[PDB]
């Protein structure tokens, strides 16, 4: 969210999810995706793996 | 459609013309723009429109 906020700082719009994890990145990911609804935006790519 | 003995009558269909349509003018950057064009989209995908 903070990086959310980093989005409202620089202005930046194209982000790529890179997530090692597993158990906590699918609710980040899903927070990212609830916050970047508000701009009406999505990431670019996701990534999630062992 | 209501003229009075069907006299006053345009010239085609909107062939030479402009052709545009009408929308919601919402300011930039407000948080109700998706709803209104998915609701906009359920209005005319159901035969409401």
């Amino acid at each position: 969210s903070v990086w959310f906020e980093m989005m409202r700082v620089y202005n930046w719009n194209h982000i790529i999810l890179l997530v090692s994890d597993d158990h906590e990145g699918r609710a980040a990911q899903k927070r990212l995706e609830t916050l970047l609804e508000e701009r009406e935006s999505k990431a670019e790519k996701v990534l999630q793996f062992d | 459609g209501r003229d009075e003995g069907c006299k006053l009558v345009t010239i085609g269909s909107g062939y030479i013309f402009a052709t545009t349509g009408y929308g919601i003018a919402l300011q930039k950057g407000s948080p109700w723009k998706r709803q209104i064009d998915l609701a906009l989209l359920q209005f005319v995908g159901d035969g409401e429109m």
